[PDB]
């Protein structure tokens, strides 16, 4: 049993080389076939290629001329390189492995790669304050507005992951400025508004921006 | 051989014939593993419930072990035993050949290991029938592929490119 | 592209329903066909391997059958947490992994009215010259919903955007967030900010509003 964690550049410029790394914890890497699989937004899954620590390679013929892969067992890294990227290479990239040669039973979380000429921009985080216009029959709603970032994605947790019930993190919208905007909300009992502190934890990996925002209630 | 004698007419599925001083055997293409003496397949790299009975090496499969909790291990097929982490015929357990390998004697109804030597050596009756005596072996391989002939490569006979060809042989 | 098919491309079923999905490989692959479940925003999860073998820990309501080219995947009794896109995946004689086009399964449930909340722009954002007003529609069904922004009872158009969550894995509802964006100058010119929600679960439209500067 292994745990897989992708890491990537977020942005990559067109015609340049995309480099990704998958960090592995658990069993020996030599016990698994290592593969990358990508998925464009709202599309299906495309297997990129498979390798083993023995040096065997099995790249998808559609991408063999552009892709290479390697394993560094000394640092528990499984990597791929994709040359001459274009907009068609924008996708979520997954690393995956198996002791079997024909399926994937272990997966990472995926890392979104955006092929773009633009520079990264970190988001502004604004509170969505609960008030009387934000209360129902005993239920209050609060959240955070994550505004003006590029590229995707941002992740939002609440109270460092202690608060998960009732959380709704919405798909980002593309604004006319060319930047993304997203909101994350959570519903809580109104009786808890004055007794508990609510903090949204916003992470924008492409810009290395971590923001914690305390959301304070309104009296009205 | 543990099964039928491999001959020049044997088809090695996803493999090719090689010759030593006393026998023919199939060798696998690229990184495939033998599932029997005439068949090569892809191997799994981890033995567990999902890969049980799948090939994990030459003459070995992932086998369910009926232990304290159930486990799974790469275990040699019937007739073979792990020696230096490779599956060899049981009757070869204690046989050491040197410049060669131990095989089962297909001419003996009693299962018995005998030495088959690298091309260049022959069993040395002076030295416990080990592969220490120099001796010639006539190659039996047909080698009917384009510009191919029987050549000695790393102690074994195989069909390879004729004089002046590399990579089909051009 | 090598051609695989999955049928249907999508379906909507009630909790407890029997769900059957089919997959046709591009060639005879014997039993080298696997089934994955991809829940929204998550990596695919292997459920069935080698056509019919249940992955360890997967509920017994999932099963697969078939050999050669024609395969089926069955959920004997659909549960709320089973909403996902399901992919078959073949492994051919060229050692190529190919995923099918996928089947999205959605859940039919009873109509559910949204809980409506409105959020004024923060003072921090107002310092920057922009005012974002947010209207939240929480846990409703079906997905179709209408949000209208009114500023001093004047209908807004062209200055709002919205997005909708995927179906909730517990109660099978949707949520919607709509953002009204104005300049700070325009925001300070008006009193009442309201979003008006029309939905199947409401007998009449529901309005949530606030007065700028009430707090």
């Amino acid at each position: 049993q292994v745990q897989l964690q992708e890491s990537g550049p977020g942005l990559v410029k067109p015609s340049e080389t995309l480099s990704l790394t998958c960090t592995v914890s658990g069993d020996s890497m030599s016990s698994y076939y290592w593969s990358w699989i990508r998925q464009p937004a709202g599309k299906g899954l495309e297997w990129i290629g498979r390798i083993s620590t023995s040096g065997s390679t099995n790249y998808n013929p559609s991408l063999k001329s552009r892709v290479t892969m390697s394993v560094d067992t000394s640092n528990n890294h499984f990597s791929m390189r994709l040359n001459s990227v274009t907009a068609a290479d924008t996708a979520v990239y997954y690393c995956a492995c198996s002791g079997s040669y024909s399926f994937f039973d272990y997966w990472g979380q995926g890392t979104l790669v955006t092929v773009s000429s633009a520079s990264t921009k970190g988001p502004s985080v604004f509170p969505l304050a609960p008030s009387s216009k934000s209360t129902s029959g005993g239920t209050a709603a609060l959240g955070c507005l994550v505004k003006d970032y590029f590229p995707e994605p941002v992740t939002v947790s609440w109270n460092s992951g202690a608060l998960t019930s009732g959380v709704h993190t919405f798909p980002a919208v593309l604004q006319s400025s060319g930047l993304y905007s997203l909101s994350s909300v959570v519903t809580v009992p109104s009786s808890s508004l004055g007794t508990q502190t609510y903090i949204c934890n916003v992470n924008h990996k492409p810009s290395n921006t971590k923001v914690d925002k305390k959301v304070e209630p309104k009296s009205c | 051989e543990t099964g039928a004698k491999v001959t020049v007419d044997t088809v090695c599925k996803r493999g090719f014939l090689i010759q030593m001083s006393g026998h023919l055997e199939c060798k696998c293409e690229n990184d495939l593993v033998l599932v029997n003496e005439e068949t090569c397949e892809e191997k799994v790299l981890k033995c567990d419930e999902k890969t049980v009975n799948k090939p994990c090496g030459d003459f070995s499969k992932c086998i369910k072990i009926d232990g304290n909790p159930v486990s799974y291990a790469c275990k040699c097929n019937l007739g073979y035993d792990m020696v230096n982490n490779v599956c060899i015929p049981n009757e070869c357990k204690q046989v050491t050949c040197g410049n060669g390998k131990c095989i089962l004697d297909t001419s003996n109804p009693v299962k018995t290991g005998v030495c088959s030597c690298n091309i260049g050596k022959v069993p040395n009756v002076q030295d416990q029938n080990k592969c220490s005596k120099d001796g010639e072996t006539k190659c039996s391989l047909k080698c009917l592929k384009e510009q191919e002939t029987c050549k000695a490569v790393d102690g074994i006979y195989k069909c390879d490119c004729k004089d002046g060809f590399i990579i089909i042989c051009t | 592209d090598i051609q695989m098919t999955q049928s249907p491309s999508s379906l909507s079923a009630s909790v407890g329903d029997r769900v059957t999905i089919t997959c046709q490989a591009s060639q005879d692959i014997s039993n080298f066909l696997n089934w994955y479940q991809q829940k929204p925003g998550k990596a695919p999860k292997l459920l069935i391997y080698d056509a019919s073998n249940l992955e360890t820990g997967v509920p017994s309501r999932f099963s697969g059958s078939g050999s050669g080219t024609d395969f089926t995947f069955t959920i004997s009794s659909l549960q709320p947490e089973d909403i996902a896109t399901y992919y078959c995946q073949q492994y051919d004689n060229l050692r190529i992994f190919t995923f099918g086009p996928g089947t999205k399964v959605d859940i039919k449930r009873t109509v559910a009215a949204p809980s409506v909340f409105i959020f004024p722009p923060s003072d921090e954002q107002l310092k920057s010259g922009t005012a974002s007003v947010v209207c939240l529609l929480n846990n409703f069904y079906p997905r179709e919903a209408k949000v209208q922004w009114k500023v001093d009872n004047a209908l807004q158009s062209g200055n709002s955007q919205e997005s909708v969550t995927e179906q909730d894995s517990k109660d099978s509802t949707y949520s919607l967030s709509s953002t009204l964006t104005l300049s700070k100058a325009d925001y300070e010119k008006h009193k009442v900010y309201a979003c008006e929600v029309t939905h199947q679960g409401l007998s009449s439209p529901v309005t949530k509003s606030f007065n700028r500067g009430e707090c």
